[PDB]
C-alpha cells in the first residue's frame, strides 16, 4: 500500500547511495590499472590480491591524515564546500531513469541541467575559502570552463528532447526499442563526450584542478578529509555522465546487463581519453565553446525542428 | 553710465550666488563641464611561480 511505496523509495535511494559511493571509490582502481596499461606500466597490483583493496587503503590514509586547516577562522567555510559538492554529485543520481519506479521524476532533463549547473558554486567558494592565489586562479578558470560549456550543453539536450517528444527521460527507451540512437546522432555523441568531459573537468579540458599549470587548482589548499570528498565527488560525476551517455545513445536498457557492460566501457572511454589527449589553452577552449559548439548545436536544433515538423506532417 | 562691471559679475560666480560657509568653502567650476579622467595605477597580481611547481 501507500507506506510500502514510501519505505521502498527511501530504501532504493539509500541502497543506490552506498553502491554509487563504493563503486566510484572502487572505480578509482580501474583508472589506475587501465591508465597503467595505456602507458606500458603494470599499474597497481601490490596490495591485497592484485591491488583490489587499493582504494580502501587510500581512504584509510586520508582519514588518518590530519586536517591542515587553513588560516585560523576559516574552519567552517573551508569545511562546507566538500560537503556541498559531494552532495550534488550523488543527489544528481536520483533523477536517473528506471523502469522499476524509483520516482515519477518528470522534467528530468531540466533537473540534469540544474544539478550540472550547481557545480560552479562549489568550486568557486572552495577556492575562495582557501584564500591562496593559486587556488583562486583555479576557481576562476574552473568557473569559466563550466559556465561556458553549459550553454552548449543545453541546446545539445534539446535535439534529443525533440527527437523523443518529451522531457521525461524514460522515453529514450521507447524510441530506442529498435535501433540505437548513436547511429543516428553520431556527431552529437562526440560533442556530448566533450561536453560531459568538460563538466567533470577531466582532460583535455583539465583547467580546474589541472597540474603543471596550477599546482592543483582549487584543490591545492585541501587537507585529507576534504580532499577525499572532493575526489569522490568528481568520480561520482564521471560515472553519472557515463550513465547518461549510455541511457541516451546506447539503448537505455536499464534491465539488461549489457547496459552495465556499456557503463564500464564508457567510463573506460573517459580514461582512454585521460591517457591520450594533451590539454587545451584557455582561449582556444572558449573558441571551441562559443565559436564552434554553439554554432553546431543551433544548426542541429534548426535541422531537427524541421525534421519533426516534417515527421508531424507525415503523422 | 553704469555698465555691468566685474563687481556685478562677481555677484554670481560662486557655487552659490549667496555663498555660505560650505558652498563658499569648496568650489568645483570645471568650465568645460567635461573633466577628463586622470589615469590611475592598476597594480597587477604577483605569482611566485615555482620552484615547487611541475
Ligand atoms: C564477521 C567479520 C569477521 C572478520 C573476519 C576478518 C576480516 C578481515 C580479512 C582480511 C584480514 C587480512 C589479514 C591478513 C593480512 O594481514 O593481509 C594483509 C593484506 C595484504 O597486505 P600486504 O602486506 O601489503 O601484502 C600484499 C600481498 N600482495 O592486506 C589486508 O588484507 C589488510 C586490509 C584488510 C581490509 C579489511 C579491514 C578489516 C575489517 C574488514 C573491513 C570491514
Amino acid at each position: 500500500m501507500f507506506y510500502m511505496e514510501f519505505i521502498l523509495s527511501l530504501i532504493g535511494s539509500l541502497l543506490l547511495i552506498i553502491c554509487v559511493l563504493v563503486s566510484v571509490a572502487f572505480l578509482t582502481l580501474l583508472e589506475r590499472k587501465v591508465l597503467g596499461y595505456i602507458q606500458i606500466r603494470k599499474g597497481p597490483n601490490k596490495v591485497g590480491l592484485m591491488g583490489i583493496p587499493q582504494p580502501f587503503c587510500d581512504a584509510i590514509k586520508l582519514f588518518t591524515k590530519e586536517q591542515t586547516y587553513p588560516l585560523l577562522s576559516n574552519y567552517l567555510s573551508y569545511y562546507i564546500s566538500p560537503i556541498f559538492s559531494l552532495f550534488l554529485s550523488l543527489f544528481v543520481w536520483m533523477c536517473m531513469p528506471f523502469f522499476v519506479k524509483l520516482y515519477s521524476f518528470n522534467l528530468g532533463g531540466l533537473f540534469f541541467l540544474c544539478c550540472t549547473s550547481l557545480g560552479v558554486y562549489t568550486v568557486m567558494v572552495a577556492g575562495w575559502s582557501s584564500n591562496s592565489n593559486y587556488a583562486l586562479l583555479g576557481g576562476l578558470r574552473a568557473v569559466a570552463q563550466t559556465i561556458s560549456y553549459e550553454v552548449s550543453l543545453a541546446l545539445i539536450l534539446l535535439s534529443f528532447i525533440f527527437l523523443i517528444g518529451s522531457y521525461n527521460m524514460i522515453y529514450f527507451f521507447f524510441y530506442q526499442v529498435y535501433m540505437w540512437f548513436l547511429i543516428i546522432l553520431f556527431p552529437m555523441a562526440l560533442v556530448w563526450v566533450s561536453i560531459s568531459l568538460a563538466e567533470t573537468n577531466r582532460t583535455p579540458f583539465d583547467f580546474a584542478e589541472g597540474e603543471s599549470e596550477l599546482v592543483s587548482g582549487f584543490n591545492v589548499e585541501y587537507s585529507s578529509g576534504g580532499f577525499a570528498l572532493i575526489f569522490m565527488a568528481e568520480y561520482a560525476s564521471i560515472l553519472f555522465m557515463s550513465m547518461l551517455f549510455c541511457v541516451i545513445f546506447l539503448g537505455c536498457d536499464v534491465f539488461n546487463l549489457l547496459f552495465y557492460m556499456k557503463l564500464t566501457f564508457i567510463s573506460f572511454v573517459f580514461i582512454w581519453v585521460r591517457g591520450t589527449l594533451p590539454r587545451f589553452r584557455y582561449d582556444k577552449l572558449m573558441y571551441l565553446a562559443w565559436k564552434c559548439f554553439l554554432s553546431f548545436s543551433l544548426n542541429y536544433l534548426l535541422f531537427f525542428i524541421g525534421f519533426k515538423i516534417l515527421l508531424f506532417s507525415l503523422l | 553710465k553704469w555698465y555691468p562691471d566685474p563687481e556685478f559679475m562677481k555677484q554670481f560666480s560662486g557655487p552659490v550666488m549667496y555663498p555660505d560657509e560650505v558652498t563658499s568653502l569648496w568650489t568645483v567650476p570645471p568650465w568645460n563641464s567635461k573633466v577628463t579622467p586622470v589615469e590611475k595605477s592598476v597594480r597587477n597580481l604577483t605569482l611566485n611561480f615555482g620552484p615547487q611547481h611541475p
